[PDB]
């Protein structure tokens, strides 16, 4: 039996709304550690790593390590039905091929029960070693979404280069060229100016904006997004989940 | 040319 | 002559916005008692019943009983032009293929005159006995709208069952099953908790969600909705019009 | 060398959003006096005339009279990428077929460079004599926008007539007729809601609402719109830009 | 099976 | 019938 009670149900809703546009089906792994997920898109160009640590759940019950294969869109359609104020509970009896989503109001005057069928999924899991990236860029999530959306209206590829002069985002297309340079302010005196740019060694890589724009679906999860880059590795775009975990997007470069 | 995640990490 | 003056013009707009998606055209009946209407959709599966009492109008003048057949889409487009604060006046000459709508700003700086062509409608009125339903549910209108909206993303039919344990709304479809149970709280201490469930006898009927979702277009008319159920009758979903009348929707069950 | 720095970049954004739906491409003319544009739509029915006086720009550097042929849709796609608080600088080298748009944030933490190719445009600049209009109507832009939008849902042509009894906007179509009469109040409160009507001689002209609805795209530029009418001339619909210029729309009548 | 309003109420 | 801008103003 599996019973995970999460007080802030809006998180799970925002988490599923994120991953669903990049991945159709994936396994949710439940362990003593927590609720996790790892999957690549159909092309194997991008990868998504999700973690909702056990500490975040007001109640975490997991007798044995298990995996639940799921149609992310379907689970998302179901979670869309819970009120942002609702207390969501994931229940699963290892002996059945169904998972149960309970949605309870704070007052308990409304209790919803959403049963869904699981599915056998044989997904490929990659071993991702930790590494100190050459350049780390922290900026307002809304601004990152802005840059990707804007630049994609101009071209399809974005060259993200980090030097001593800041981080440049450039693209070219049929109508012309466009680049956007962000630099740290004298001080971080407001959210907008919360741009931190760590740069141990200069980096410059090119990526498909279509994928970057898919990662931005996670925007509502946090006000900040962290971008990690190394000259010989896929970029990392991370959004913290509240304070109990995260969603990490990996995107192979164009070389 | 677009590379793949598998070009850097493995199962 | 027929002349009705309604200070809160937004009400008439909301009423037409309600009735229009369920019924394309209907006769508006006028008497010394009020401005009323009764019509069934094309399938005869649903029926809408509207009543705007004479005392609700700042000025009510209706000599003889008269019927004005109107294309609800056309009337709604005209009412869409009036402002929410505008004073709406309905004028109709006895025996004329046109009805006049006057929109006046509170300061009178703006006066609009909309003349609409009437139409001939063969009304098919039904005699509905005023009964005491076995179960009656009163809840926030917005909550009823989400229940129907959320459930229809799962299935096409909803089983509404009322017992001593509360009122249950359930549906089932390809992606799985879902049910929402509402119960009265220890007290009604806020709108969200304004759930009143009267149960004289248990009931359980199945309905097409597509029609419920249409009835919910009347949501902005009131903060509350009343659902009356009985085993041998169509359900009645009611939205009170301000304080001067109502819109009642009747839906035939799937037996 | 052309370099025009405008602090409130939102003005340029609104100006382009306005003119782009009426004209696909046009010449922007730069002179010591200002940044202007004059063009007719493809049917020669409407003419748009814009002027951003040199004084409005924080930095106005223009060597000689130069014209820049611009695909309006493209320029707008690029300006859409600038933030509303951003400072926009237009750069162009006398001997170059490209134009540059720089978007700089107030704190300077972000600098964007957008480069567009210019095009060749043979413009037919009409000489519009200054005139004494028989009737002038100054009203809230939002009210003008709603009048045209509303009447166009009824018909294709609007008859705008000014007399001692105020200004009337009427249209007629298949569903019926509509006329909106506006009059000045005993007193005026604030121009953002005020209606002024100057009338030397009674006017009454017919126009295609399709064009009026296009002019209204300029609505966000001002809280007020001015309409000038003369029996023997096209109507002029004007929106002030800030306090540094204007957009004047001209519409040939239907006689 | 979907019933009709007329299966319950008449003119 | 719709007129033209060029019917009132010239270059």
């Amino acid at each position: 039996m599996l019973e995970l009670r999460l007080v802030q149900g809006s998180l799970l809703k925002k988490v599923l709304e994120a991953v669903k546009d990049l991945v159709n089906d994936a396994n949710f792994d439940c362990s003593t550690t927590g609720f996790s997920l790892q999957a690549m898109d159909s092309s194997h160009v991008a990868l998504v790593s999700l973690l909702l640590r056990s500490e975040g759940f007001e109640h975490y019950r997991c007798d044995r390590n298990l995996s639940m294969g799921m149609n992310l869109g379907n689970m998302s359609k179901m979670l869309k039905c819970a009120g942002n104020d609702d207390i969501i509970t994931i229940k699963a009896d290892d002996g059945s091929d169904t998972v149960t989503f309970m949605f309870e109001s704070p007052t308990q005057d409304k209790i919803a029960d959403f049963e869904m069928k699981l599915m056998d999924i044989d997904s490929e899991h990659l071993g991702i070693p930790d590494a100190e990236y050459h350049s780390i860029v922290r900026m307002p999530s809304g601004e990152f979404s802005r840059i990707c959306k804007d630049l994609s209206s101009i071209g399809d590829t974005v060259v993200i280069s980090v030097t001593k002069e800041g981080v440049k985002f450039s693209t070219a297309g049929d109508i012309g060229t466009a680049n956007i340079v962000l630099r740290q302010n004298t001080t971080v005196d407001k959210p907008e100016d919360a741009i931190v740019i760590e740069m141990n060694e200069p980096v410059s890589l090119s990526f498909a904006l279509r994928y970057m724009n898919s990662f931005t679906k996670a925007t509502p999860l946090s006000e900040t997004v962290t971008i990690s880059l190394s000259s010989e590795l896929p970029v990392v775009v991370e959004y913290k989940v509240a304070e109990m975990g995260y969603i990490r997007y990996y995107l192979a470069p164009k070389i | 040319r677009q590379t793949s995640m598998t070009d850097f990490y493995h199962s």
